[PDB]
């Protein structure tokens, strides 16, 4: 429900040093 | 985890230990996915081959931690288990297929900024992520080389096709299980290792910017060898059991 | 190696 967003990273709208390299996965 | 960086804080707050009593020692990873429920590997618990069989006060639940050996004070919160649940058709005898298994905590645990649940996916999600090429990320406090970690360890994996998961080893795979890492031919490369079993391989979904837990750590030949790869519970093949089993206990 | 918890949780 409130799954999946971290409190330290998603909620505060900021993002981890390699996150982005999943993303730029995604296809 | 092998050739990994360590975890920045909060950066995996689903992320659960799983801690032996006597000798206090790791046991395993594991994951929160709402405040009373941890989902592990069976194989974790139950392995008859090395007379492993854990019971329930046998074990502890650490959640919220970042360090592997130290107490952290004020931050990780410690629970116990009241009741064990693994897959009925758990294949310890030949494969691990149906590798996973369900606690349930006496009490719930509070949330934190170290503290928070993984979403399970749903079918659509399933869809959309479990594609080979596409990264996931896992977690874990296992070793480093096929030493150990002064913190939580991370690393982010392919999806392999699954003709290159069946080639890759002798072992029978199942539609329960996927396999991820680099292929020799790629230049980098990661693995879980021992000690990471149970822990969380997660997704960030594009569509909701959510985390979603696709796999557990399962299985593996050695670690992070050349043309080896890590094998993975596949969550969502196992979520009709998971559901029933929250929705009844 | 690994630093003792609380008694209280064993
Ligand atoms: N390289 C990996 N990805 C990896 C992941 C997890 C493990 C630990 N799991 C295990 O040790 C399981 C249960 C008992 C036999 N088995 C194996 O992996 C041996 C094949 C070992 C290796
Ligand atoms: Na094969
Ligand atoms: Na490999």
């Amino acid at each position: 429900a409130d799954c999946g967003l971290r409190p330290l990273f998603e909620k505060k709208s900021l993002e981890d040093k390699t996150e982005r390299e999943l993303l730029e996965s995604y296809i | 985890i092998v050739e990994g960086s360590d975890a920045e804080i909060g950066m995996s707050p689903w992320q659960v230990m799983l801690f032996r009593k006597s000798p206090q020692e790791l046991l395993c990873g594991a994951s929160l996915i709402s405040d009373r429920w941890v989902l592990t590997a069976a194989h974790c618990l139950l392995y008859p081959p090395w007379d492993k069989n854990f019971t329930e006060n046998d074990l502890l639940v650490r959640i919220g931690k970042h360090s592997r050996t130290r107490y952290e004070r004020n931050i990780e919160k410690i629970s116990m288990l009241e009741k064990i649940y693994i897959h009925p058709r758990y294949n310890w005898r030949e494969n691990l297929d149906r590798d996973i298994a369900l606690m349930k905590l006496k009490k719930p645990v509070a949330f934190s900024d170290y503290i928070h649940p993984v979403c399970l996916p749903d079918r659509e999600t399933a869809a959309s992520l479990l594609q080979a090429g596409y990264k996931g990320r896992v977690t874990g406090w296992g070793n480093l080389k096929e030493g150990q970690p002064s913190v939580l360890q991370v690393v982010n994996l392919p999806i392999v096709e699954r003709p290159v998961c069946k080639d890759s080893t002798r072992i029978r795979i199942t539609d329960n299980m996927f396999c991820a890492g680099y292929k020799p031919d790629e230049g980098k490369r990661g693995d879980a290792c021992e000690g990471d079993s149970g822990g969380p391989f997660v997704m960030k979904s594009p569509f909701n910017n959510r985390w979603y837990q696709m796999g557990i750590v399962s299985w593996g030949e050695g670690c992070d060898r050349d043309g080896k790869y890590g094998f993975y519970t596949h969550v969502f093949r196992l979520k009709k059991w998971i559901q029933k089993v929250i929705d009844q206990f | 190696d690994f630093e003792e918890i609380p008694e209280e949780y064993l």
